[PDB]
């Protein structure tokens, strides 16, 4: 029984532009749990991040937390990608600051 | 009120890229204290709360007996991944999962309410410990195996034992210790944003930050009439700090922002909530 990841894509702080925030990339509802995270600053993966301990829920899917420190900046674009066995192709999903 | 100690294991094979791997951790309530994993070269369950610092003074000896423990739980999942995927007659090439979520509610009275232990075989309902603590429920005919082999080596008592007294003693230990984190009720950071997307529709977005237990309600009433079919609500997500964010947003006419109301309730809260633009 497999399920495709939810992703989203948020920070710790509200964005104010210039501050140090964190960005977050949740992934939820999941299985089997091997799963390929990465953070992306305009296409470029993000070297240093880190991820929660696997867990699950209730219904046996898996969740993790993927985050790095950052600093936000009107310009800047950042994503999260995920890929799974349940993905034929690679979910990139874009940093919104309001959602 | 109420209070879980619980323990999640995550056993997995991967057929080509080496020996299987378990990966457990524990929370209580809502909050991790504890990990282990087993692709560490020698892997020793290790604290994940701050409130884990203190835990050696009570009793020292906790990590040793636990990563005693860990090891030998990741010994006996992999076995039990080969005999599963042995019943089942699975090619050893497919990767495949046993996890494994058991624990304690404890009330008021520090006293137990539930015990529970229950296994998924890739991600499915597999085998669980019934509540009276002393049978097993299989779910298939592959798990009346598992049952059989686990009735005769007296497995139920086994469990009807741990979690009737360690796992109650233990969970009342982690609340004393943990008191600061553990019996807390931050009520959630509440305001609203506004996303115009035409000039004649406007989101609203009603925000809940920095709370935490993780159970919260959030909903959107126009003129006091509830809009939840028309509102996006989107999944609690934790802020990586420890507690939680969740928001629930819905589209009105532009100019009758005026006119809806997001309410907020949640233990933290002395009154719920009611926000507006």
């Amino acid at each position: 029984i497999q399920r495709t990841p939810k992703i989203q894509v948020y920070s710790r702080h509200p964005a104010e532009n210039g501050k140090s925030n964190f960005l977050n990339c949740y992934v939820s509802g999941f299985h089997p749990s091997d799963i390929e995270v990465d953070l992306l600053k305009n296409g470029e993966r993000i070297e240093k991040v880190e991820h929660s301990d696997l867990s699950f829920s209730k219904d046996w899917s898996f969740y993790l937390l993927y985050y790095t420190e950052f600093t936000p900046t009107e310009k800047d674009e950042y994503a999260c990608r995920v890929n799974h066995v349940t993905l034929s192709q690679p979910k990139i999903v874009k940093w919104d600051r309001d959602m | 009120g109420f209070h879980s100690l619980r323990y999640f294991y995550t056993a997995w094979s991967r057929p080509g890229s080496g020996e299987p791997r378990f990966v457990a951790v524990g929370y209580v309530d809502d909050t991790q204290f504890v990990r282990f994993d087993s692709d560490n070269a020698s892997p020793r369950a290790e604290p994940r709360a701050p409130w884990m610092d203190l835990v050696e003074q009570q009793d020292p000896q906790y990590w040793d007996r636990n990563t005693r423990n860990a090891r030998d739980a990741a010994q006996t999942y992999r076995v039990g991944l080969d005999n599963v995927r042995g019943y089942y007659n699975q090619s050893e090439a497919g990767s495949h999962t046993i996890q494994r979520m058991y624990g304690c509610d404890v009330g008021p009275h520090g006293r137990l309410l539930r015990g529970y232990d229950q296994l998924a075989y890739d991600g499915a309902d597999y085998i669980a410990l019934n509540e009276d603590l002393r049978s097993w429920t299989a779910a298939d005919l592959a798990a009346q195996n598992t049952r059989r082999k686990w009735e005769e080596a007296g497995y139920a008592e086994r469990d009807r034992a741990y979690l009737e007294g360690e796992c109650v003693e233990w969970l009342l230990k982690h609340l004393e210790n943990g008191r600061e984190t553990l019996l807390r009720a931050d009520p959630p950071k509440t305001h609203i944003t506004h996303h115009p997307i035409s000039d004649r529709e406007v989101t609203l977005r009603c925000w809940a930050l920095g709370f935490y237990p993780e159970e919260i309600t959030l909903t959107w009433q126009h003129d006091g009439e509830d809009q939840t079919q028309e509102m996006e609500l989107v999944e609690t997500r934790p802020d990586g700090n420890g507690a939680f964010q969740k928001w629930a947003a819905l589209v009105v006419p532009s100019g009758e922002e005026q006119r809806y109301t997001c309410h907020v309730q949640h233990e933290g809260l002395p009154q719920p909530l009611t926000l507006r633009w």
